[PDB]
């Protein structure tokens, strides 16, 4: 089943995808061993976009977003400068 | 908002180099965040390493650039690059490039030789080489030329009867400009990161060769069998065997749409790969005094 | 098991048939020491010498066999020789490989040593690589067998397994001398014509040293070397058992890449297989003074006889003691073209 | 900060230019100011064929600007900074869509020459706006006109292998988010020329690069899993051709994929935030 994930990066926007492929390569080595695409789609494996920037002077401080059921830790981003860019496939 | 970031040296800058740093005023230098080392490109491009122009490309693209405007002894003032401000940049680089095109600007590693961008600093244990500033079409042409050279010089070295080593160094060779041809600096081994870039490029290539729109094959066959175009000069009235053997099937339209869909998405991904290195949008480069208002795109 | 499916799909242009191999790590230690290489196929003939087209072969080292009896690298031998029908085999037949990472070392292999071992062993779509599908299911021990290698008296391991009609027509193939003979006698022919050039150059001159290279020499040089003691110049011709590592042909292939030199070094009287074909530079800014320093260090090697070949058609012999005997190089361009085709492209 | 740029008209107008500019008061327009060098009237000129890729490069070259108000002598417009925001309305000849759409394109008008072109007879500038249209709409339209030009030129080439009805049922219709729009028709001839010579040199280039990069790494799991991918017939002929013409074909391959790579990026990529449907305006900022 598909998934959404998040990436903090201190590098620039354009160079970040090539390092993401290097990180992401064991997730793509498991594909295509058991499946082979017909009806041709599926050659794309995920896509990345920019959410924006934030200040690295104050780092992310983990806090506790709790429901009444259980506990759930969360990464807090303070002084975020939001900028939605376009989808870039891998 | 602040732009003024002062950087101290650590020892007395000698008066022989204050003259040339007076000569290099308004140039661009890569930052580290202060300190003295790495404020420049000597730490990743030294004499010891073969210049791969890709790891230093990684460092200049990954780090925010900086303008050097004032040099004094034991203190020199820098100015960062933050998007939204229209920086004044002077083209002060010995391989000259007039910005008659007035296009978008591009920064590149010193591929035009070590001497043209270096400066010796006998005060401390730091030497500075400078990033090259050059327009968009020359930058992308020299980029594809240095990648094609580091991928084909190695296979020419792989040839046992390598009768022609100097064939690519004079055909590929210099750079394409109407004013002059300007010979560049050429590595012999591509380095690791260069082969990583060719690896991802060949990955995109072998993914995109699995889908070709078959109608276009018929068009280039018909135009070859029409008059030979000036754009068709690279064929010199010849049909390659491969396009003759991938046209055994007929012309369809159903697979053509999804073919073109994945081709748009992978060409935009390839453009995102080749829009690498920080870019400048130019408004009104003034010709008579060699200065340009530019902001970070 | 990667390089076999690499070269199998690759060499379909210039080769109909492809044979896969192992190479042990002991059998090429005398070829190139310190694991300096990491290829190119050119199978010359036995009596139909001529010249043939070249084929590239890919390979890998450091990846281990499924046999733990020995642990070595990966190679593979293309076969494309037999005209029309491939059912005939050429017996007593060399197949040269140029294993390399940057052209050092050669690999001579037989068709008998290959095939006798081979018999002894036995909305659209993406298309799959078809030939890799049958190698994963084999995974067995009988596919690899031990072959007494003929050039070096060791074991060379082949791999083959019942793939398809190309390897199926291989194990039925048989058919009804001089493939190692021609290259050695060709070396002795060019060595005899060069020694004859030295003979006639010492004859037309006064039989005297010009001493092109400067060395100081002791007064007992006519004692610790005896009178007319050219017994090393005598048995020079037997000692050149190698040629394409030897500098003599290295100048002819260097014509395609002016002030260059290649030096062979043979010891004073049988100290061992010293070296063949080293480099004297003039291009980089080490310069002609560095060339002169390397040259006088060559000349002061008091227990090694050196032979110098130029690119422009001249041969030189260096006696230990700084004495130089001039000589010519002029050979018929048929042998020149045969040599540069034997290495690579014209 | 005042980013407003007045364009001084040379000649006095009359009421039709008023009615057409107030018909077009929302749409955007390029720049260099001067009245002549104002719009796409130097590239849509009828003295030549109005080409596509040079039009794209000229539009990406100069900055962009929105028109605000028209008088009898002045033409009040405001240009675009990537620092602050602006407003944008459609007021276009096709009235397609602004469906909350997080990315927006500015394409040259490929539907019709005079569909955007407000033609004025008092001054022969014949100003013409680029089409503002959202991004999947723009990609689908560029796909369906590129293949339309390939199919038209191949049925002009040979009328045996191509027809027109089964592609009019297929690629004359664009559809996006419950809206089904219609589009039919030598600039695209040059574009399809670039596209066809790209895909023609692509097999040789791809097979040369994979033979170059095929065994650098001696055992990678990714390398094998990407080299079992390609066509088994796309991997035969390299060494039959020389080095020089092959590398020239590589050079023209690379510069053409770079040019078309920026071209299949959708030009000046505007971005919308909140579209008010009852007002027909969107809040925009350059990105």
């Amino acid at each position: 089943g598909p998934r959404f994930t998040f990436f903090q990066s201190s590098r620039g926007h354009c160079q970040i995808m090539n390092i993401l492929r290097i990180y992401y390569s064991p997730s793509i080595m498991h594909r295509y061993a058991v499946v082979q695409p017909l009806h041709i789609e599926e050659l794309t494996f995920g896509a990345v976009a920019c959410l924006g920037t934030f200040s690295a002077t104050d780092g992310w401080r983990r806090s506790a977003f709790n429901y009444r059921g259980s506990s759930l830790p969360v990464v807090e981003i303070d002084s975020f400068y939001s900028n939605v860019s376009d989808w870039e496939v891998i | 908002m602040d732009l003024k970031v002062v950087v101290s040296l650590s020892s007395r800058l000698y008066t022989d180099e204050i003259a040339k740093m007076q000569q290099r005023i308004g140039c661009i230098l890569p930052l580290a965040s202060q300190n003295v080392q790495g404020l420049g490109l000597g730490q990743v491009y030294s004499l010891e390493t073969v210049p791969d122009y890709v790891s230093m490309y990684n460092y200049l693209s990954d780090c925010t650039l900086a303008v050097l405007d004032e040099v004094s002894v034991d203190s020199l003032i820098l100015t960062k690059i933050v998007p939204g401000q229209t920086y004044a940049i002077k083209n002060k680089y010995q391989p000259f490039f007039q910005w008659h095109g007035t296009g978008s600007l591009s920064v590149m590693p010193p591929v035009f030789g070590r001497e043209h961008a270096t400066v010796k600093l006998e005060s401390n244990d730091v030497d500075i080489v400078f990033p090259m500033v050059l327009p968009t079409p020359i930058a992308e042409e020299v980029l594809q030329k240095i990648l094609l050279f580091n991928v084909y010089s190695r296979v020419v070295m792989q040839a046992p009867g390598n009768a022609d080593m100097l064939d690519v160094h004079m055909h590929l060779g210099s750079v394409s400009y109407l004013g002059h041809h300007y010979e560049l600096a050429l590595p012999e081994v591509p380095g690791p990161l260069g082969l990583a870039l060719l690896d991802n490029l060949s990955l995109y290539f072998c993914i995109m060769v699995t889908l070709l729109p078959r109608a276009s094959m018929r068009l280039v066959r018909g135009l070859i069998r029409h008059e030979h175009h000036d754009l068709l000069n690279l064929f010199q009235e010849m049909v390659p065997d491969e396009i003759a053997r991938i046209d055994l099937d007929d012309l369809s339209v159903a697979d053509d749409l999804s073919r073109m869909r994945v081709m748009m998405t992978y060409l935009q991904s390839l453009a995102s790969l080749f829009n690498l290195g920080p870019r400048l949008a130019t408004a009104a480069y003034s010709q008579e005094t060699l200065t340009a208002t530019c902001w970070l795109r | 098991m990667d390089v076999h499916i690499d070269n199998q799909v690759l060499s379909g242009l210039g080769t109909p048939l492809l044979v896969h191999l192992f190479v042990p790590d002991t059998v090429m230690a005398e070829l190139c020491p310190n694991r300096v290489p990491n290829a190119w196929c050119q199978t010359l003939f036995s009596d139909r010498t001529g010249l043939t087209r070249v084929c590239r072969v890919f390979a890998a080292r450091g990846m281990l066999p499924g046999r733990p009896s020995h642990r070595g690298t990966f190679t593979s031998v293309p076969v494309y020789c037999d005209e029309g029908l491939p059912e005939l085999y050429n017996p007593f037949h060399v197949a040269a490989l140029r294993f390399y990472d940057e052209l050092v070392g050669e690999l001579q292999i037989y068709y008998l040593s290959l095939f006798e071992g081979a018999k002894r062993a036995l909305l659209s779509r993406v298309p799959v690589s078809f030939s890799k599908t049958r190698r994963a299911i084999r995974e067995s021990r009988a596919l690899v067998r031990g072959i007494a290698h003929i050039f070096s008296p060791h074991a060379l391991y082949v791999v083959t397994y019942p793939e398809l009609s190309a390897q199926g027509r291989l194990h039925r193939m048989t058919a009804v001398l001089g493939a190692p003979e021609r290259e050695f006698r060709f070396l002795i022919s060019v060595a005899l014509r060069i020694s004859a050039s030295f003979r006639e150059k010492l004859a037309m001159q006064a039989w005297t040293a010009q001493q092109e290279i400067p060395v100081v020499i002791p007064t007992s040089y006519s004692r610790i070397y005896k009178n007319s003691d050219l017994i090393r110049e005598a048995f020079f011709t037997v000692q050149t058992r190698v040629s394409w590592e030897s500098c003599w042909v290295k100048a002819t292939i260097s014509n395609a890449p002016d002030a260059c030199l290649w030096i062979d070094s043979h010891p004073l009287y049988e100290e061992g297989a010293s070296a063949w074909g080293k480099v004297i530079d003039s291009r980089p800014p080490g310069g002609l003074v560095g060339a002169a320093s390397q040259l006088v260090a060559l000349g002061t090697d008091g227990h090694c006889v050196h032979l110098a070949t130029t690119s422009d058609g001249q041969a030189f012999l260096v006696l230990p003691g700084g004495f130089v005997i001039k000589g010519q190089l002029a050979l018929t361009p048929e042998e020149r073209g045969y040599i540069l085709a034997r290495h690579g492209i014209r």
